[PDB]
Order: structure tokens, then C-alpha cells, then sequence
């Protein structure tokens, strides 16, 4: 529908009057059809749109909602590098945990992107570093190897 | 993984 192409778009760019207008119950967990089956909360989430964040949230968004990909908003959070919107995310209860389709956790994301303190928000919630993706490969097997303070905090040594 | 892709976002706003 048009109403839900606005609402994704407005909670892509951040624009929370927009989001506050068309964010009904039928819509706050729409599905962008035409890409990955990102939903208002996905875009929000992965672009950095704190307010919008937290209004889906307050207005019934889905923190667990999969994407075409298995990916749950923590995942675009933790990819991006997006330290508030990701501790939003957990506190309002997000597994930390959490795979898709391919086994890769927020974890892995954070890992292979270089971002350290998003990585100890991961540690400190119970994120798992020894866990492998389809690859076999752990977030520590992800981590570059210029980054050997990441490499060390997800060692435990 | 080309059919995993990649999450919608990005890391910089700008």
C-alpha cells in the first residue's frame, strides 16, 4: 500500500511527524515487499533514527520481527554500529542471541565490522562469541586483523 | 554469501 511505502520511507529518513501520522496498529509492522521485508522498525533501526526507534517501540513494533533474511533489527543496529538505537533495542528485550537464515548473530555483525563497544554491549547481555555461523565461523573469526582489541574482548584474554 | 546480501542501513548519517 502507498500509507505503508510512506511509513517505511519515513522511518528510513527519520522524518518521526510522518511516522507519527501513518503509524497505526495495522501498519507499525509492515513489511517492505519490494526489498528485503525490512519493517518500519528495520529501517529505523539500521539508519540510525533514535526518535523513530523509540516510538515504534512504545507503539507495538516487533523487536524479534524477521526480515526476508532472518535478520532482526539488532542485526542492522549492531552492522551500522548504532550503540543506542542497539541498547534501546535490548532493553525492550531483544534476544541477544538471535541467528538468521545463515547463523549469523549480532554479534557476528558487530565482530566483522570493527565495532568494539557494541560487541561488550553484546558480551555483557550473554551474546555468545563461540557460536558458529553456516560457515563455521565464530564473530571472533570474523574480526580483521587490525582489530586486536575486538579480537581480545571476545577471547576473554 | 551473495543471497544473504546486506541489512538495510548505514553506519554514518552522513
Amino acid at each position: 500500500s502507498e500509507a505503508d511505502r510512506q511509513l517505511l520511507e519515513a522511518a528510513k529518513a527519520g522524518d518521526v511527524e510522518t511516522v507519527k501520522k501513518l503509524c497505526t496498529v495495522q501498519s507499525v509492522n509492515c513489511r517492505d515487499i519490494e526489498g528485503r521485508q525490512s519493517t518500519p522498525l528495520h529501517f529505523a533501526a539500521g539508519y540510525n533514527r533514535v526518535s523513530v526507534v523509540e516510538y515504534l517501540l512504545q507503539h507495538g513494533a516487533d523487536v524479534h520481527a524477521k526480515d526476508k533474511g532472518g535478520l532482526v533489527p539488532l542485526h542492522n543496529a549492531c552492522s551500522y554500529g548504532h550503540y543506542e538505537v542497539a541498547e534501546l533495542l535490548v532493553k525492550h528485550g531483544a534476544v541477544v542471541n538471535v541467528a538468521d537464515l545463515w547463523k549469523f548473530t549480532p554479534l557476528h555483525e558487530a565482530a566483522a565490522k570493527g565495532k568494539y563497544e557494541i560487541c561488550k554491549l553484546l558480551l555483557q547481555h550473554g551474546a555468545d562469541p563461540t557460536k558458529k555461523n553456516r560457515d563455521g565461523n565464530t564473530p571472533l573469526d570474523l574480526v580483521k586483523d587490525g582489530d586486536t582489541d575486538i579480537q581480545d574482548l571476545l577471547r576473554g584474554d | 554469501h551473495l543471497q544473504r546480501g546486506c541489512a538495510d542501513g548505514q553506519s554514518f548519517r552522513s
